[PDB]
Protein backbone atom coordinates (compact mmCIF):
# COMPACT_ATOMS: atom_id res chain seq x y z
CA UNK A 1 0.00 0.00 0.00
CA UNK A 2 3.12 2.16 -0.21
CA UNK A 3 5.27 1.25 -3.20
CA UNK A 4 9.07 1.35 -3.22
CA UNK A 5 11.03 1.91 -6.44
CA UNK A 6 14.80 1.47 -6.65
CA UNK A 7 16.92 2.94 -9.44
CA UNK A 8 18.43 1.65 -11.52
CA UNK A 9 17.56 -2.02 -12.01
CA UNK A 10 21.27 -2.84 -12.34
CA UNK A 11 24.47 -0.79 -12.30
CA UNK A 12 28.06 -1.49 -13.35
CA UNK A 13 30.77 0.00 -11.12
CA UNK A 14 34.51 -0.65 -11.22
CA UNK A 15 36.00 -2.06 -7.99
CA UNK A 16 37.13 0.80 -5.78
CA UNK A 17 34.72 3.40 -7.11
CA UNK A 18 31.71 4.59 -5.12
CA UNK A 19 28.34 3.12 -6.16
CA UNK A 20 25.34 5.30 -5.30
CA UNK A 21 21.93 3.60 -5.23
CA UNK A 22 18.43 5.08 -5.22
CA UNK A 23 15.30 4.17 -3.20
CA UNK A 24 12.47 6.50 -4.22
CA UNK A 25 9.37 5.99 -2.08
CA UNK A 26 5.83 7.22 -2.63
CA UNK A 27 4.43 9.10 0.38
CA UNK A 28 6.59 10.37 3.24
CA UNK A 29 8.87 7.97 5.14
CA UNK A 30 11.78 8.94 7.40
CA UNK A 31 11.78 7.16 10.77
CA UNK A 32 12.29 3.62 9.45
CA UNK A 33 14.30 2.62 6.37
CA UNK A 34 16.55 -0.45 6.19
CA UNK A 35 19.09 -1.48 3.55
CA UNK A 36 20.06 -5.09 2.87
CA UNK A 37 22.81 -7.01 1.06
CA UNK A 38 21.40 -10.31 -0.24
CA UNK A 39 24.22 -12.25 -1.85
CA UNK A 40 23.11 -14.95 -4.31
CA UNK A 41 22.26 -18.20 -2.58
CA UNK A 42 22.12 -16.51 0.83
CA UNK A 43 19.66 -14.75 3.10
CA UNK A 44 19.54 -10.93 3.23
CA UNK A 45 21.86 -9.21 5.69
CA UNK A 46 21.03 -5.93 7.43
CA UNK A 47 23.32 -3.01 6.55
CA UNK A 48 21.64 0.27 7.59
CA UNK A 49 18.46 0.93 9.57
CA UNK A 50 16.41 4.06 10.13
CA UNK A 51 18.10 6.05 7.36
CA UNK A 52 21.81 6.46 8.13
CA UNK A 53 22.44 4.31 11.24
CA UNK A 54 24.35 1.26 10.03
CA UNK A 55 23.96 -2.18 11.55
CA UNK A 56 26.37 -3.70 14.06
CA UNK A 57 29.87 -4.69 12.86
CA UNK A 58 29.32 -3.81 9.21
CA UNK A 59 32.01 -1.98 7.19
CA UNK A 60 32.13 1.81 7.32
CA UNK A 61 32.17 1.97 3.50
CA UNK A 62 28.38 1.40 3.51
CA UNK A 63 26.80 4.86 3.82
CA UNK A 64 23.12 5.74 4.07
CA UNK A 65 21.17 8.95 3.65
CA UNK A 66 17.80 10.30 2.57
CA UNK A 67 14.64 11.97 3.85
CA UNK A 68 10.91 11.54 3.31
CA UNK A 69 10.90 10.44 -0.32
CA UNK A 70 14.37 10.24 -1.88
CA UNK A 71 16.87 7.85 -0.29
CA UNK A 72 20.40 6.92 -1.34
CA UNK A 73 22.92 4.18 -0.54
CA UNK A 74 26.60 4.69 -1.40
CA UNK A 75 29.29 2.01 -1.12
CA UNK A 76 32.60 3.83 -0.62
CA UNK A 77 35.37 1.31 -1.32
CA UNK A 78 33.90 -1.43 -3.51
CA UNK A 79 35.07 -5.04 -3.28
CA UNK A 80 34.68 -7.95 -5.69
CA UNK A 81 32.48 -9.78 -3.16
CA UNK A 82 29.87 -6.97 -3.19
CA UNK A 83 28.10 -8.48 -6.24
CA UNK A 84 24.98 -8.87 -4.14
CA UNK A 85 21.48 -7.42 -4.66
CA UNK A 86 20.36 -4.55 -2.43
CA UNK A 87 16.87 -3.77 -1.13
CA UNK A 88 15.15 -1.11 0.98
CA UNK A 89 12.08 -1.32 3.24
CA UNK A 90 9.90 1.31 4.87
CA UNK A 91 7.47 2.23 7.64
CA UNK A 92 4.68 1.83 8.13
CA UNK A 93 1.01 1.80 7.04
CA UNK A 94 1.00 -1.13 9.50
CA UNK A 95 2.31 -2.90 6.37
CA UNK A 96 6.01 -2.79 5.57
CA UNK A 97 6.97 -2.99 1.90
CA UNK A 98 10.27 -3.90 0.24
CA UNK A 99 12.03 -2.44 -2.77
CA UNK A 100 12.40 -3.92 -6.23
CA UNK A 101 16.14 -4.55 -5.92
CA UNK A 102 19.38 -3.16 -7.36
CA UNK A 103 21.94 -5.52 -8.89
CA UNK A 104 25.57 -4.45 -8.48
CA UNK A 105 28.27 -5.42 -10.99
CA UNK A 106 32.07 -5.34 -10.73
CA UNK A 107 34.27 -3.81 -13.45
CA UNK A 108 38.92 -5.96 -17.81
CA UNK A 109 36.94 -7.44 -20.71
CA UNK A 110 37.40 -11.21 -20.70
CA UNK A 111 37.21 -13.43 -23.79
CA UNK A 112 34.56 -16.20 -23.75
CA UNK A 113 36.15 -19.65 -23.85
CA UNK A 114 33.62 -21.37 -26.10
CA UNK A 115 33.13 -25.11 -25.66
CA UNK A 116 30.74 -27.39 -27.56
CA UNK A 117 29.24 -30.62 -26.23
CA UNK A 118 27.49 -33.21 -28.43
CA UNK A 119 24.49 -35.07 -26.99
CA UNK A 120 25.42 -38.23 -25.11
CA UNK A 121 24.41 -41.70 -26.27
CA UNK A 122 22.02 -42.03 -23.32
CA UNK A 123 20.20 -38.87 -24.42
CA UNK A 124 20.12 -39.98 -28.07
CA UNK A 125 18.22 -43.15 -27.11
CA UNK A 126 15.67 -41.23 -25.02
CA UNK A 127 14.26 -39.61 -28.18
CA UNK A 128 15.37 -35.97 -27.73
CA UNK A 129 19.01 -34.96 -28.26
CA UNK A 130 19.99 -31.52 -26.94
CA UNK A 131 23.33 -29.96 -27.92
CA UNK A 132 25.07 -27.77 -25.35
CA UNK A 133 27.51 -24.88 -25.86
CA UNK A 134 29.53 -23.47 -22.95
CA UNK A 135 31.02 -19.97 -22.60
CA UNK A 136 33.31 -20.35 -19.59
CA UNK A 137 34.73 -17.19 -17.98
CA UNK A 138 33.82 -13.95 -19.77
CA UNK A 139 32.96 -10.32 -19.04
CA UNK A 140 30.62 -8.56 -19.48
CA UNK A 141 27.42 -10.59 -19.18
CA UNK A 142 26.24 -9.49 -22.63
CA UNK A 143 26.87 -12.29 -25.14
CA UNK A 144 24.95 -12.86 -28.39
CA UNK A 145 24.78 -16.65 -28.82
CA UNK A 146 23.35 -18.14 -32.02
CA UNK A 147 22.78 -21.76 -33.06
CA UNK A 148 23.65 -22.68 -36.65
CA UNK A 149 22.69 -26.18 -37.80
CA UNK A 150 23.76 -27.10 -41.35
CA UNK A 151 24.63 -23.47 -42.16
CA UNK A 152 21.12 -22.49 -41.02
CA UNK A 153 20.13 -20.52 -37.94
CA UNK A 154 17.83 -22.23 -35.43
CA UNK A 155 15.57 -20.08 -33.24
CA UNK A 156 12.91 -21.10 -30.74
CA UNK A 157 14.78 -24.28 -29.75
CA UNK A 158 17.50 -22.75 -27.55
CA UNK A 159 17.49 -21.56 -23.94
CA UNK A 160 20.14 -19.27 -22.43
CA UNK A 161 21.46 -20.11 -18.96
CA UNK A 162 23.68 -17.48 -17.31
CA UNK A 163 25.41 -17.85 -13.94
CA UNK A 164 25.93 -15.09 -11.42
CA UNK A 165 29.15 -13.10 -11.42
CA UNK A 166 32.04 -14.92 -9.77
CA UNK A 167 33.27 -13.85 -6.34
CA UNK A 168 36.97 -13.93 -7.32
CA UNK A 169 37.76 -13.63 -11.05
CA UNK A 170 34.46 -11.75 -11.60
CA UNK A 171 33.68 -13.57 -14.86
CA UNK A 172 30.32 -14.95 -15.98
CA UNK A 173 29.51 -18.28 -17.62
CA UNK A 174 26.82 -18.95 -20.23
CA UNK A 175 25.25 -22.19 -21.47
CA UNK A 176 22.81 -22.71 -24.34
CA UNK A 177 20.86 -25.95 -24.77
CA UNK A 178 19.42 -26.53 -28.26
CA UNK A 179 16.63 -29.06 -27.69
CA UNK A 180 15.70 -31.20 -30.70
CA UNK A 181 14.10 -34.57 -31.36
CA UNK A 182 15.90 -37.83 -32.12
CA UNK A 183 15.10 -37.69 -35.84
CA UNK A 184 15.49 -33.90 -35.90
CA UNK A 185 19.07 -34.32 -34.68
CA UNK A 186 20.06 -37.04 -37.17
CA UNK A 187 18.44 -34.94 -39.92
CA UNK A 188 21.44 -32.58 -40.08
CA UNK A 189 25.23 -32.95 -40.16
CA UNK A 190 27.21 -29.99 -38.77
CA UNK A 191 26.30 -28.10 -35.58
CA UNK A 192 27.91 -24.71 -35.00
CA UNK A 193 27.55 -22.14 -32.21
CA UNK A 194 27.84 -18.63 -33.67
CA UNK A 195 29.19 -16.72 -30.66
CA UNK A 196 29.65 -12.95 -30.79
CA UNK A 197 30.92 -11.03 -27.76
CA UNK A 198 31.53 -7.36 -27.00
CA UNK A 199 35.29 -7.86 -26.69
CA UNK A 200 35.44 -10.31 -29.60
CA UNK A 201 37.38 -9.31 -32.72
CA UNK A 202 35.91 -12.05 -34.93
CA UNK A 203 32.91 -14.31 -34.22
CA UNK A 204 34.45 -17.42 -32.66
CA UNK A 205 32.50 -20.52 -33.71
CA UNK A 206 33.09 -24.07 -32.46
CA UNK A 207 31.51 -26.91 -34.43
CA UNK A 208 31.60 -30.68 -34.84
CA UNK A 209 30.49 -33.22 -37.42
CA UNK A 210 27.72 -35.67 -36.55
CA UNK A 211 29.28 -39.04 -35.81
CA UNK A 212 32.87 -37.86 -35.36
CA UNK A 213 34.58 -36.62 -32.22
CA UNK B 1 -12.34 -16.85 43.57
CA UNK B 2 -10.64 -13.59 42.59
CA UNK B 3 -8.59 -13.05 39.44
CA UNK B 4 -7.00 -10.34 37.33
CA UNK B 5 -6.32 -10.12 33.60
CA UNK B 6 -5.34 -7.34 31.19
CA UNK B 7 -6.95 -6.55 27.84
CA UNK B 8 -4.39 -6.66 25.04
CA UNK B 9 -6.38 -4.88 22.33
CA UNK B 10 -7.25 -1.82 24.42
CA UNK B 11 -3.66 -1.52 25.64
CA UNK B 12 -2.31 -2.02 22.11
CA UNK B 13 -4.69 0.63 20.76
CA UNK B 14 -3.31 3.16 23.24
CA UNK B 15 0.29 2.19 22.49
CA UNK B 16 -0.32 2.45 18.74
CA UNK B 17 -1.54 6.02 19.26
CA UNK B 18 1.38 7.09 21.47
CA UNK B 19 4.00 5.42 19.27
CA UNK B 20 2.44 7.28 16.35
CA UNK B 21 2.96 10.68 17.94
CA UNK B 22 6.34 9.66 19.37
CA UNK B 23 7.36 9.18 15.74
CA UNK B 24 5.75 12.52 14.86
CA UNK B 25 7.88 14.40 17.40
CA UNK B 26 11.36 12.96 16.74
CA UNK B 27 11.01 12.66 12.96
CA UNK B 28 13.49 14.22 10.48
CA UNK B 29 15.63 16.63 12.49
CA UNK B 30 16.78 19.65 10.50
CA UNK B 31 20.29 19.49 9.05
CA UNK B 32 22.18 22.80 9.12
CA UNK B 33 25.81 23.31 8.13
CA UNK B 34 27.34 26.75 7.41
CA UNK B 35 25.16 29.18 9.37
CA UNK B 36 25.90 32.56 10.96
CA UNK B 37 28.20 33.34 13.87
CA UNK B 38 26.31 33.49 17.17
CA UNK B 39 29.06 34.11 19.74
CA UNK B 40 31.21 37.18 19.13
CA UNK B 41 34.61 38.39 20.31
CA UNK B 42 34.41 42.20 20.13
CA UNK B 43 31.78 44.87 19.51
CA UNK B 44 30.65 45.37 15.91
CA UNK B 45 27.33 47.18 16.22
CA UNK B 46 24.66 47.12 13.52
CA UNK B 47 25.44 43.76 11.92
CA UNK B 48 26.33 42.11 15.23
CA UNK B 49 23.15 43.30 16.96
CA UNK B 50 21.13 41.83 14.09
CA UNK B 51 23.04 38.53 14.10
CA UNK C 1 -38.28 -4.10 15.11
CA UNK C 2 -34.64 -3.07 14.68
CA UNK C 3 -33.19 0.43 14.28
CA UNK C 4 -29.52 0.57 13.25
CA UNK C 5 -27.54 3.82 13.30
CA UNK C 6 -24.46 4.42 11.18
CA UNK C 7 -22.47 6.92 9.15
CA UNK C 8 -21.70 7.19 5.45
CA UNK C 9 -18.68 5.82 3.61
CA UNK C 10 -17.00 6.35 0.24
CA UNK C 11 -15.57 3.58 -1.98
CA UNK C 12 -12.24 5.43 -2.30
CA UNK C 13 -10.98 7.85 0.34
CA UNK C 14 -8.06 10.22 0.77
CA UNK C 15 -5.35 9.62 3.38
CA UNK C 16 -4.51 12.42 5.83
CA UNK C 17 -2.07 13.02 8.67
CA UNK C 18 -3.22 13.24 12.29
CA UNK C 19 -1.56 13.51 15.69
CA UNK C 20 -1.65 9.73 16.27
CA UNK C 21 -1.90 8.21 12.77
CA UNK C 22 0.27 9.16 9.81
CA UNK C 23 -1.89 7.50 7.12
CA UNK C 24 -5.58 7.38 8.06
CA UNK C 25 -8.38 7.07 5.50
CA UNK C 26 -11.03 9.80 5.45
CA UNK C 27 -14.01 10.34 3.16
CA UNK C 28 -12.79 13.67 1.78
CA UNK C 29 -9.81 16.01 2.04
CA UNK C 30 -8.41 19.15 0.45
CA UNK C 31 -4.86 20.21 -0.39
CA UNK C 32 -3.51 23.27 1.43
CA UNK C 33 -0.12 23.49 -0.36
CA UNK C 34 -0.16 25.05 -3.82
CA UNK C 35 2.36 23.01 -5.83
CA UNK C 36 1.13 23.47 -9.42
CA UNK C 37 1.73 26.58 -11.51
CA UNK C 38 0.30 27.99 -14.73
CA UNK C 39 3.84 28.89 -15.83
CA UNK C 40 2.79 32.36 -17.01
CA UNK C 41 2.66 35.63 -15.08
CA UNK C 42 -0.81 37.16 -15.24
CA UNK D 1 23.76 -16.06 18.71
CA UNK D 2 20.23 -15.09 17.65
CA UNK D 3 19.71 -17.52 14.77
CA UNK D 4 16.30 -19.05 14.07
CA UNK D 5 15.58 -22.14 11.99
CA UNK D 6 12.68 -22.56 9.56
CA UNK D 7 11.18 -26.04 9.21
CA UNK D 8 8.43 -27.38 6.99
CA UNK D 9 7.47 -26.26 3.50
CA UNK D 10 7.54 -28.38 0.37
CA UNK D 11 5.31 -29.03 -2.63
CA UNK D 12 1.56 -28.48 -2.28
CA UNK D 13 -1.38 -28.40 -4.66
CA UNK D 14 -3.06 -24.99 -5.08
CA UNK D 15 -5.91 -24.58 -2.62
CA UNK D 16 -4.29 -26.59 0.17
CA UNK D 17 -2.94 -25.45 3.53
CA UNK D 18 0.57 -25.54 4.96
CA UNK D 19 2.10 -24.10 8.16
CA UNK D 20 5.80 -23.25 8.52
CA UNK D 21 7.61 -23.30 11.86
CA UNK D 22 10.37 -20.97 13.04
CA UNK D 23 12.39 -22.16 16.05
CA UNK D 24 13.39 -18.88 17.71
CA UNK D 25 16.66 -19.74 19.45
CA UNK D 26 19.26 -17.59 21.14
CA UNK D 27 19.27 -14.03 22.46
CA UNK D 28 15.57 -13.54 21.65
CA UNK D 29 13.63 -13.67 24.92
CA UNK D 30 10.48 -13.71 22.72
CA UNK D 31 8.99 -10.60 24.22
CA UNK D 32 10.08 -8.98 20.93
CA UNK D 33 8.29 -9.08 17.61
CA UNK D 34 8.85 -11.54 14.76
CA UNK D 35 7.93 -11.44 11.08
CA UNK D 36 7.66 -13.57 7.95
CA UNK D 37 9.03 -12.47 4.56
CA UNK D 38 8.69 -14.46 1.34
CA UNK D 39 10.73 -14.26 -1.86
CA UNK D 40 10.33 -16.21 -5.06
CA UNK D 41 13.49 -17.00 -7.05
CA UNK D 42 13.38 -14.43 -9.82
CA UNK D 43 11.56 -11.85 -7.68
CA UNK D 44 12.49 -9.50 -4.85
CA UNK D 45 11.63 -9.46 -1.17
CA UNK D 46 8.09 -8.94 0.12
CA UNK D 47 6.98 -8.55 3.73
CA UNK D 48 4.25 -11.04 4.63
CA UNK D 49 3.19 -10.53 8.24
CA UNK D 50 4.28 -9.89 11.83
CA UNK D 51 3.57 -11.02 15.40
CA UNK D 52 3.81 -9.20 18.72
CA UNK D 53 3.62 -10.24 22.36
CA UNK D 54 0.45 -12.33 22.41
CA UNK D 55 -2.41 -11.49 20.03
CA UNK D 56 -1.34 -7.99 19.02
CA UNK D 57 -0.81 -8.97 15.35
CA UNK D 58 -3.18 -9.39 13.32
CA UNK D 59 -0.66 -7.76 10.91
CA UNK D 60 -0.94 -9.32 7.43
CA UNK D 61 -0.12 -8.04 3.95
CA UNK D 62 -2.91 -7.34 1.47
CA UNK D 63 -1.81 -10.28 -0.68
CA UNK D 64 -2.53 -12.76 2.14
CA UNK D 65 -5.03 -10.67 4.14
CA UNK D 66 -7.65 -13.44 4.04
CA UNK D 67 -5.43 -16.52 3.67
CA UNK D 68 -2.43 -16.48 6.03
CA UNK D 69 -2.68 -16.56 9.83
CA UNK D 70 0.24 -16.11 12.23
CA UNK D 71 0.60 -18.13 15.43
CA UNK D 72 3.03 -17.77 18.32
CA UNK D 73 3.90 -20.43 20.92
CA UNK D 74 6.15 -18.81 23.52
CA UNK D 75 6.10 -21.92 25.73
CA UNK D 76 8.02 -23.90 23.08
CA UNK D 77 9.59 -20.75 21.54
CA UNK D 78 8.39 -21.33 17.98
CA UNK D 79 6.74 -18.99 15.47
CA UNK D 80 4.18 -20.36 13.01
CA UNK D 81 2.39 -19.26 9.84
CA UNK D 82 -0.65 -21.20 8.62
CA UNK D 83 -0.84 -20.60 4.85
CA UNK D 84 -4.35 -21.57 3.75
CA UNK D 85 -5.94 -21.37 0.29
CA UNK D 86 -2.53 -21.30 -1.37
CA UNK D 87 -2.42 -20.00 -4.95
CA UNK D 88 0.22 -20.35 -7.66
CA UNK D 89 2.01 -17.07 -6.90
CA UNK D 90 2.55 -18.16 -3.27
CA UNK D 91 5.62 -20.17 -4.36
CA UNK D 92 8.49 -18.46 -2.55
CA UNK D 93 11.34 -18.92 -0.08
CA UNK D 94 9.62 -17.92 3.16
CA UNK D 95 12.09 -16.21 5.51
CA UNK D 96 11.52 -15.87 9.25
CA UNK D 97 13.05 -12.57 10.34
CA UNK D 98 13.76 -10.95 13.69
CA UNK D 99 12.22 -7.55 14.39
CA UNK D 100 13.88 -4.65 16.21
CA UNK D 101 12.61 -1.16 16.99
CA UNK D 102 14.25 2.07 18.18
CA UNK D 103 14.33 2.13 22.00
CA UNK D 104 12.18 5.27 22.10
CA UNK D 105 9.22 3.22 20.86
CA UNK D 106 7.95 -0.05 22.39
CA UNK D 107 6.67 1.38 25.65
CA UNK D 108 5.36 -1.86 27.15
CA UNK D 109 7.92 -4.62 26.44
CA UNK D 110 5.37 -7.10 25.12
CA UNK D 111 3.15 -5.10 22.79
CA UNK D 112 3.86 -4.01 19.21
CA UNK D 113 6.00 -1.02 18.28
CA UNK D 114 4.58 0.03 14.92
CA UNK D 115 8.09 0.72 13.54
CA UNK D 116 10.23 -2.41 13.10
CA UNK D 117 13.31 -3.24 11.05
CA UNK D 118 14.50 -6.82 10.59
CA UNK D 119 18.08 -7.47 11.74
CA UNK D 120 18.65 -11.25 12.01
CA UNK D 121 17.35 -13.29 9.07
CA UNK D 122 16.83 -17.04 8.96
CA UNK D 123 17.98 -19.77 6.61
CA UNK D 124 14.59 -19.87 4.89
CA UNK D 125 12.25 -22.67 3.79
CA UNK D 126 11.23 -23.07 0.15
CA UNK D 127 7.53 -23.66 -0.53
CA UNK D 128 6.40 -24.62 -4.05
CA UNK D 129 2.72 -24.43 -5.01
CA UNK D 130 2.07 -26.17 -8.33
CA UNK D 131 0.63 -29.37 -9.82
CA UNK D 132 3.88 -33.82 -10.54
CA UNK D 133 7.28 -34.68 -9.01
CA UNK D 134 9.47 -35.93 -11.86
CA UNK D 135 12.92 -37.41 -11.39
CA UNK D 136 15.77 -35.81 -13.32
CA UNK D 137 17.45 -37.67 -16.17
CA UNK D 138 21.21 -37.09 -15.97
CA UNK D 139 23.16 -37.07 -19.25
CA UNK D 140 26.95 -36.58 -19.32
CA UNK D 141 28.76 -34.22 -21.68
CA UNK D 142 31.96 -35.57 -23.22
CA UNK D 143 34.78 -33.54 -24.78
CA UNK D 144 35.14 -33.73 -28.56
CA UNK D 145 37.77 -32.90 -31.21
CA UNK D 146 41.16 -33.25 -29.49
CA UNK D 147 41.53 -32.29 -25.81
CA UNK D 148 38.71 -29.74 -26.24
CA UNK D 149 41.07 -26.76 -26.57
CA UNK D 150 44.64 -28.07 -26.48
CA UNK D 151 46.05 -27.48 -23.02
CA UNK D 152 42.89 -27.55 -20.90
CA UNK D 153 39.77 -29.68 -21.41
CA UNK D 154 36.13 -29.14 -20.49
CA UNK D 155 33.42 -31.56 -19.38
CA UNK D 156 29.84 -31.32 -18.20
CA UNK D 157 26.83 -32.99 -16.61
CA UNK D 158 23.21 -32.34 -17.59
CA UNK D 159 20.14 -32.42 -15.34
CA UNK D 160 17.22 -32.41 -17.77
CA UNK D 161 13.49 -32.56 -16.99
CA UNK D 162 12.67 -32.52 -13.27
CA UNK D 163 10.19 -30.94 -10.89
CA UNK D 164 10.50 -29.10 -8.72
CA UNK D 165 13.64 -27.29 -7.56
CA UNK D 166 16.34 -27.67 -6.35
CA UNK D 167 18.97 -30.26 -7.31
CA UNK D 168 22.32 -30.75 -5.57
CA UNK D 169 25.35 -31.51 -7.74
CA UNK D 170 28.97 -32.23 -6.80
CA UNK D 171 31.99 -33.79 -8.50
CA UNK D 172 33.80 -36.85 -7.09
CA UNK D 173 31.74 -36.73 -3.88
CA UNK D 174 32.87 -33.14 -3.33
CA UNK D 175 36.60 -33.72 -3.82
CA UNK D 176 36.57 -31.67 -7.05
CA UNK D 177 35.63 -28.03 -6.43
CA UNK D 178 38.11 -25.97 -8.45
CA UNK D 179 36.80 -24.92 -11.85
CA UNK D 180 33.24 -26.16 -11.27
CA UNK D 181 30.38 -24.09 -12.69
CA UNK D 182 26.82 -25.00 -11.66
CA UNK D 183 24.25 -23.21 -13.83
CA UNK D 184 20.80 -22.10 -12.62
CA UNK D 185 17.65 -24.00 -13.51
CA UNK D 186 15.70 -23.03 -16.63
CA UNK D 187 12.06 -24.05 -16.99
CA UNK D 188 11.58 -25.71 -20.38
CA UNK D 189 8.60 -25.70 -22.74
CA UNK D 190 7.21 -28.84 -21.07
CA UNK D 191 7.22 -27.06 -17.69
CA UNK D 192 10.16 -29.03 -16.26
CA UNK D 193 13.41 -27.41 -15.17
CA UNK D 194 16.83 -28.13 -16.67
CA UNK D 195 20.27 -27.73 -15.08
CA UNK D 196 23.86 -28.17 -16.27
CA UNK D 197 27.08 -28.34 -14.25
CA UNK D 198 30.46 -28.09 -15.97
CA UNK D 199 34.05 -28.16 -14.74
CA UNK D 200 37.26 -27.21 -16.55
CA UNK D 201 40.35 -29.24 -15.61
CA UNK D 202 43.64 -29.59 -17.54
CA UNK D 203 43.85 -32.19 -20.29
CA UNK D 204 46.65 -34.00 -18.43
CA UNK D 205 43.97 -35.63 -16.23
CA UNK D 206 41.71 -36.78 -19.08
CA UNK D 207 42.65 -40.44 -18.67
CA UNK D 208 44.38 -40.78 -15.31
CA UNK D 209 41.28 -39.62 -13.39
CA UNK D 210 37.69 -40.89 -13.52
CA UNK D 211 35.27 -38.00 -12.98
CA UNK D 212 31.83 -38.69 -11.49
CA UNK D 213 28.91 -36.35 -10.85
CA UNK D 214 26.76 -36.25 -7.70
CA UNK D 215 23.29 -35.24 -8.87
CA UNK D 216 20.96 -35.34 -5.85
CA UNK D 217 17.24 -34.47 -6.10
CA UNK D 218 15.62 -35.01 -2.71
CA UNK D 219 12.04 -33.95 -3.74
CA UNK D 220 11.73 -37.11 -5.86
CA UNK D 221 14.66 -38.87 -4.13
CA UNK D 222 16.55 -39.58 -7.35
CA UNK D 223 20.34 -39.52 -6.99
CA UNK D 224 22.39 -40.56 -10.04
CA UNK D 225 26.21 -40.63 -10.05
CA UNK D 226 27.01 -40.64 -13.76
CA UNK D 227 30.50 -41.37 -15.08
CA UNK D 228 31.96 -38.77 -17.44
CA UNK D 229 34.42 -40.21 -19.96
CA UNK D 230 35.72 -38.56 -23.15
CA UNK D 231 33.85 -39.31 -26.36
CA UNK D 232 36.06 -42.34 -27.13
CA UNK D 233 37.06 -41.87 -30.76
CA UNK E 1 -39.92 -3.99 5.25
CA UNK E 2 -36.46 -2.40 5.25
CA UNK E 3 -35.70 1.28 4.71
CA UNK E 4 -33.00 3.90 5.13
CA UNK E 5 -33.18 7.61 5.92
CA UNK E 6 -30.62 10.22 6.94
CA UNK E 7 -30.89 12.76 9.75
CA UNK E 8 -30.44 16.29 8.43
CA UNK E 9 -29.90 17.95 11.82
CA UNK E 10 -27.13 15.63 13.04
CA UNK E 11 -25.25 15.90 9.74
CA UNK E 12 -25.76 19.66 9.46
CA UNK E 13 -24.12 20.16 12.87
CA UNK E 14 -21.06 18.19 11.73
CA UNK E 15 -21.01 20.00 8.37
CA UNK E 16 -21.12 23.35 10.19
CA UNK E 17 -18.17 22.44 12.42
CA UNK E 18 -15.95 21.30 9.53
CA UNK E 19 -16.80 24.34 7.41
CA UNK E 20 -16.12 26.43 10.50
CA UNK E 21 -12.51 25.29 10.71
CA UNK E 22 -12.30 25.13 6.91
CA UNK E 23 -12.85 28.89 6.97
CA UNK E 24 -10.44 29.12 9.90
CA UNK E 25 -7.66 27.56 7.82
CA UNK E 26 -7.79 29.44 4.51
CA UNK E 27 -7.72 33.25 4.36
CA UNK E 28 -5.87 36.14 2.75
CA UNK E 29 -4.00 36.07 6.12
CA UNK E 30 -0.92 37.84 4.70
CA UNK E 31 -0.09 40.14 1.79
CA UNK E 32 3.63 40.72 1.23
CA UNK E 33 5.29 42.81 -1.47
CA UNK E 34 8.92 44.01 -1.41
CA UNK E 35 11.00 41.71 0.80
CA UNK E 36 14.60 40.48 0.92
CA UNK E 37 16.55 38.62 -1.76
CA UNK E 38 16.70 34.85 -1.33
CA UNK E 39 18.56 33.64 -4.44
CA UNK E 40 22.05 35.05 -5.00
CA UNK E 41 24.44 34.95 -7.95
CA UNK E 42 27.88 35.17 -6.31
CA UNK E 43 29.39 35.02 -2.82
CA UNK E 44 29.02 38.23 -0.78
CA UNK E 45 30.53 37.27 2.58
CA UNK E 46 28.81 37.87 5.89
CA UNK E 47 25.50 39.49 4.88
CA UNK E 48 24.78 36.66 2.44
CA UNK E 49 25.00 34.18 5.32
CA UNK E 50 22.51 36.28 7.30
CA UNK E 51 20.04 36.87 4.45
C1 LIG F 1 -13.61 5.52 -9.11
C2 LIG F 1 -12.87 4.24 -9.39
O1 LIG F 1 -13.43 3.25 -9.83
N1 LIG F 1 -11.56 4.26 -9.12
C3 LIG F 1 -10.86 5.42 -8.59
C4 LIG F 1 -10.02 6.08 -9.68
O2 LIG F 1 -10.88 6.54 -10.73
C5 LIG F 1 -9.22 7.24 -9.11
O3 LIG F 1 -8.34 7.76 -10.10
C6 LIG F 1 -8.41 6.77 -7.91
C7 LIG F 1 -7.67 7.90 -7.22
O4 LIG F 1 -6.29 7.89 -7.55
O5 LIG F 1 -9.28 6.19 -6.93
C8 LIG F 1 -9.97 5.03 -7.41
C1 LIG G 1 9.10 3.87 29.60
O1 LIG G 1 9.09 3.93 28.17
C2 LIG G 1 10.33 3.57 27.55
C3 LIG G 1 10.17 3.79 26.07
O2 LIG G 1 10.05 5.17 25.76
C4 LIG G 1 10.67 2.12 27.91
O3 LIG G 1 11.92 1.78 27.33
C5 LIG G 1 10.72 1.95 29.42
O4 LIG G 1 10.92 0.58 29.74
C6 LIG G 1 9.42 2.44 30.06
N1 LIG G 1 9.51 2.36 31.51
C7 LIG G 1 8.44 2.21 32.30
C8 LIG G 1 8.73 2.15 33.77
O5 LIG G 1 7.30 2.13 31.86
Amino acid sequence: EIVMTQSPVTLSVSPGETATLSCRASQSVRSNLAWYQQKPGQAPRLLIYGASTRATDIPARFSGSGSGTEFTLSISSLQSDDFAVYYCQQYNHWLRTFGQGTKLEIKTVAAPSVFIFPPSDEQLKSGTASVVCLLNNFYPREAKVQWKVDNALQSGNSQESVTEQDSKDSTYSLSSTLTLSKADYEKHKVYACEVTHQGLSSPVTKSFNRGEC
Amino acid sequence: GTGQAADLKSTQAAIDQINGKLNRVIEKTNEKFHQIEKEFSEVEGRIQDLE
Amino acid sequence: ATLCLGHHAVPNGTLVKTITDDQIEVTNATELVQSSSTGKIC
Amino acid sequence: EVQLLESGGGLVQPGESLRVSCAASGFTFRDSALSWVRQAPGKGLEWVSAISGNGGATYYADTVKGRFTISRDNSQTTLYLQMNSLRADDTATYYCAKDESPPIYNLMPGYYSTYYYMDVWGKGTTVTVSSSTKGPSVFPLAPSSKSTSGGTAALGCLVKDYFPEPVTVSWNSGALTSGVHTFPAVLQSSGLYSLSSVVTVPSSSLGTQTYICNVNHKPSNTKVDKKVEPKSC
